[PDB]
RNA sequence: GACCCUGUUGAGCUUGACUUUAGUAUGUUUUAAUAAAUAUUCGAAUAUUUAUUUAUUAGAAUAUAUGGGGAGUUUGGCUGGGGCGGUACAGCUGUUAAAAAGUAACACAGCUGUCCUAAGGUAGAUGAAUGAUGGAUGGUAACCAUCAGUUUAUUAUAAGGGAAUAAAUCUGCUUUACUUUAUGCAUAUGACUGUAUUUAGUAGGGAAACCUUGGCCUAGCGAUCCCAAUUACAUUCAUUAUGUAUUGGGUGAUUGAAAAGUUACCACAGGGAUAACUGGCUUGUAGCAGGCAAGCGAUCAUAGCGACUCUGCUUUUUGAUUCUUCGAUGUCGUCUCUUCUGAUCAUCGUA
RNA sequence: AAAAACAUAGCUUUUUGUAUUUACAAGAAGUGAAUUCUGCCCAGUGCAUUUGUUAAAGUUGUGUAAGCGAAUGUAAACGGCGGGAGUACUAUGACUCUCUUAAGGUAGCCAAAUGCCUCGUCAUUUAAUUGGUGACGCGCAUGAAUGGAGCAACGA
RNA sequence: ACCAAUCGAACUGUGUGGUAGCUGGUUCACAGCGAAAUGUCUCUCAGGACAGCAGUUAUUAUUAUAUAGGACAUAGAUGUAGGACACUGUUAUAGUUAACUAUGAGAAAUCUUUAAUUCUAUGGAAUUAUAUAAAUUAAAUUUAUAUAAUGAAUCUAUUGUAUAACUAGUGGGCACAUGAUUGUAAGAAUGAUGUGCAAAAAGGGAUGAACCUUAUGAAACAUUAAAUAUUCUAAAUAGUAGAUAUUAUACCAUAAAUAUGAUGAAUACAUGUAUUAUUGUAUAAAAUGGAAGAAGAUUACUACUUUUAUGAGAUGUUUCUAA
RNA sequence: AGUUACGGCCAUAUCUACUGUAAAACACCGGAACUCGUCAGCUCUCCGAAGUUAAGCCAGUAAGAGCCUUGUGAGUACUGAGAUGGGAGACCGCUCGGAAAAGCAAGGUGCUGUAAUU
């Protein structure tokens, strides 16, 4: 699947369409402070494992996210796709019959 | 199980006229769900300046 | 044939013979007031705006008008009781229900006959439908009618 | 009922089942003072090593690894009995299915966890597949003209349905594969999902009417808690944390526990709702007979046999089903002894 | 359930030189008198020996562990020990070619308490044998201290 | 193997009235009313919850200007039996100058076609005059809303209809008639429509959960239904004719392919040869002493009609008890 | 009474052969200086009026093919309700109701709305 990197959406803050900015989209790395590993710190200070692990899993791939952005805002949006095993963002386009 | 018998249709019909079949009455209408909203707001204003 | 949206339809939902096509203009001119009698054929041609198959045949009214739908109330039987169900569907669907129409002009005559007897002392003689009862008497001639023996006959093989 | 099955009932035992622990190995910090030597970092900080007596009860607190020597617990469902095999455990099409709607089988033939910045949106132009007759090298089959050509061709894919001024092939331009108020249909007493329709904006194609909320339509569908990201704001002050709204991370047993075996040393509650033996309905298999007559018999169908086909009986083999017995009807063979059937091995009478 | 099971002497491997006891001693394992033998394999799993990855505590700051991984030994440690084609009246194949592997069952033994087809083939024992004994071997699935071969004495 | 008649973890007291979706039991009379064995979800299949079927109490009349497991009149939807070889799949042979013409066979996943049946909707409201709008149009121009007036119009039945609140049992079903799928077949397995047994009395099928007559308090008298009239056993051995075989049952408790006889039967042909209808015998073999219900019957068997009589909480007449 | 511009129903309006039409109209027809389009003024686009009724449009003929309709087929096939009717079975017969197609004959070959011109 080819995907491009300019889209010209309408911005709901500006109220008007303007080109933005594709990029993708992975998840980032997690924190201690936040209020479930504070609970699962202090559970886990005792003889055992208290909560519980998937052990059986199915799934093959994930979905696409993507973060359209505008210049004047400065402000972003979250849009998705559908399911894919092969995903090239700014390709060179198809050649008709050459 | 004992391999037991799956189920049948056998006095469906026989357990609904026990007590006959009422029909719901559609009410007035302008009043079901689904009104077009331009033709509601008319439909008031033209209510107002009558009484 | 598993549960889906448009199931089992292979002879409900083919066009006959003869008349394939996208379908002409006289449909198109005909206009819809709130109140009126609208029977539900499928035309399987377009796809935007077909209803289920169940309601296919069946006769409703119009309570709302729409830019692109028209609104139609109906009764379907759900496992007890006869319920009330409303769908919006275009306007290449429909038909426009007669059978009302010898009643509206017997609406429209047994006016004008109440109308004329007010002038006068009289009393209405109203239009009903008829009724049909007992045989009723007639008169035969022998001059020119004259009867015909009938019997029995001998059976003889096809071949 | 000890055999067999069920129970979200147990116990003894093993191990590359899940989760842990006594014992033990190795770091760091605590350790008598003194003098000297050596090394490593920049006069200073660390480390190593020797000597003396003024200490010398011999241990303590934490971290990583090893650890069936031990301790708890688990080891799906459907099923012509269970096991082995399959998934009929989630979605979609045609037939079973009996001219409104609805409907079963470990019944029939199949498909699905994908592909696409164009295979999405719109405007315009257009006789596709094939056949006939001809044209230097040119042949069954290379390319060019003429005539015919009702859908045979194509439309990402299983099957069904639709489309000939075309929803198909080309040429141009674009990102509606949008944001916000309300409602319906599968469909219900009912979540999640798919898909039609509305109020107000912002855009694309076109001269304009008009079309457009992803694929011509019916399939590629996932809750509570927790984690990551995006947009608004909220407190004496900075940074952080917590709240409301929207997506992604996932449970294929698909309306969703975190999980390997064995018992012939075995136990408990129950089951004829369910097997191993007798009985009962059935006769594929087994056994015993019939009808017709191509031919064999030195010529002659029927002295004696009989191919290709067709119609029966018996309960004497072996199967198919699960109606009665699981708070018990003692299995195979042999020894002894009585009686019964004709489909007669001799003995009797005929042909 | 008295035996073909256990034990036994005999044979072999291993740990310890700081033992109230002191290596002709003290702990741990396998086979099972004597005679004759004890073949090949360290790729897998274990065991031993020797120089990429990995926690906490401390210091203004920085640095340093065992273990795992890699190399070398070890099978009287757990264990394992193939298949197809042509070639000297018929027939067979000393000899040759070829897939791979860690190595491709050697000395011996047998329808045996170990052979499904199977009541294997030949001889002998009997009037007559699915029994017994002696020979044969492409051995479903024999085989060397998980011991192979063997009977003098002894046996409810 | 043994550890006090106990050992694959001894014996005594306590936590303890340990938990059980699993067996067993559950105590007085009469009266009113009266079921389900089906759909969806479930580590769910010997169990649960929601929906359906039931009971009790309550308020209210043009929701009789209304309703109906009905009919009639009108307007419609459909692709099953029958039909066809024209489209898709299939098949045997002869002709004429690859194309046309004939006689034959066909379809659960084929259609130029197309019934009986099943089902949906209308059978009373409509017109006139005036007004309102911020919708809509080139426009008093439409789409909508008010107020006033003008009305009982298809046959039959129903004196009530409608609305709330609270709560139990059940979720293993089986049989007959009609028509189907798998299987050689079954008192086999699994679906569709109606009625039953379960939970239903008396009379008849000799006996039998489901077959045939048939609606319900305690009794007496007359009339029938289903079925029977030699005797057991209440009720006429009340008629025409045929059957020679120990003949004779609606569900129902078995008989075939095949070979041959007989009628004062019929038609064709030369007293007889051919067919057709009715009917008899052979084919026809089992385990303790046997089943038309039995004794026995040839006028107690079989076929077709009319009278008479016997015979059910049925149906009529009289007495009495239940809100 | 026919044509010509917009149509509604969408074969009685299609297909293959021959034959005919006065006026007006509809066509064929003559060319690329400009707008537009190609390899090619073939098609499309833009200016014209010497020639021609040969074709197209319109109307006719055919024991013509095809479509539409009436009769026969036929009270035949089939089917709703019923009985202690018949058969070893496969199935068939009866009472009260409903009711077909394919063929085989006879006949037909567009009807119409608003406007304009002879
Ligand atoms: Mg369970
Ligand atoms: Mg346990
Ligand atoms: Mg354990
Ligand atoms: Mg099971
Ligand atoms: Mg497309
Ligand atoms: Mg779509
Ligand atoms: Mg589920
Ligand atoms: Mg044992
Ligand atoms: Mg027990
Ligand atoms: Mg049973
Ligand atoms: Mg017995
Ligand atoms: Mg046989
Ligand atoms: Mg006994
Ligand atoms: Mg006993
Ligand atoms: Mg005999
Ligand atoms: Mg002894
Ligand atoms: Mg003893
Ligand atoms: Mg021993
Ligand atoms: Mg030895
Ligand atoms: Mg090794
Ligand atoms: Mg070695
Ligand atoms: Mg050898
Ligand atoms: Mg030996
Ligand atoms: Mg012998
Ligand atoms: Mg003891
Ligand atoms: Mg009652
Ligand atoms: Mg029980
Ligand atoms: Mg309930
Ligand atoms: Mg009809
Ligand atoms: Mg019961
Ligand atoms: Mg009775
Ligand atoms: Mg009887
Ligand atoms: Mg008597
Ligand atoms: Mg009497
Ligand atoms: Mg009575
Ligand atoms: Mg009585
Ligand atoms: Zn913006």
């Amino acid at each position: 699947v080819n995907l491009p990197k300019v889209r010209r959406t309408h911005c709901a803050h500006c109220n008007a369409h303007t080109v933005h900015k594709v990029s993708l989209y992975k998840k980032s790395k997690d924190s201690e402070i936040v209020s479930g590993a504070r609970r699962y710190r202090l559970k886990q200070k005792t003889i055992g494992q208290t909560k519980p692990i998937l052990k059986r899993k199915a799934k093959l791939t994930k979905k696409i996210m993507l973060k359209l952005e505008c210049p004047k805002c400065k402000k972003i949006q979250q849009k998705v796709c559908k399911r894919a095993k092969h995903v090239v963002m700014g390709g060179e386009k198809k050649r008709k019959n050459e | 199980m004992a391999k037991k018998k799956n189920g049948t249709l056998a006095n469906k019909n026989y357990k609904d006229h026990r007590n006959g079949i009422k029909r719901q009455k559609i009410g007035k209408l302008l009043e079901l769900p689904g009104v077009n909203q331009k033709f509601l707001r008319n439909m008031k204003y033209a209510r107002e300046g009558l009484k | 044939s598993a549960g889906g949206y448009r199931r089992k339809t292979r002879q409900l939902l083919k066009q006959p013979f003869r008349k394939h096509g996208t379908p002409g203009l006289s449909v198109y001119l005909a206009t819809y007031r709130i109140g009126d009698y609208v029977t539900i054929s499928i035309n399987p041609s377009i796809h935007k705006g077909m209803p289920f198959k169940y309601y296919h045949g069946r006769t409703g009214r119009v309570f709302t008008v729409n830019p692109k739908s028209v609104g139609v109330v109906l009764h379907k039987k759900v496992n007890g009781r006869l319920s009330v169900k409303t769908i919006f569907v275009r306007v290449e669907h429909l038909k426009k229900y007669k059978g009302r129409d010898a009643f509206l002009e017997r609406v429209n005559k047994n006016n004008e006959i109440l109308k004329e007897a007010r002038e006068k002392g009289i009393k209405l003689e109203y239009i009903r439908q008829k009724e049909e009862g007992p045989r009723e008497e007639f008169i035969l001639n022998l001059d020119e009618n004259k009867p015909v023996k009938v019997g029995y006959e001998p059976f003889i093989k096809v071949y």
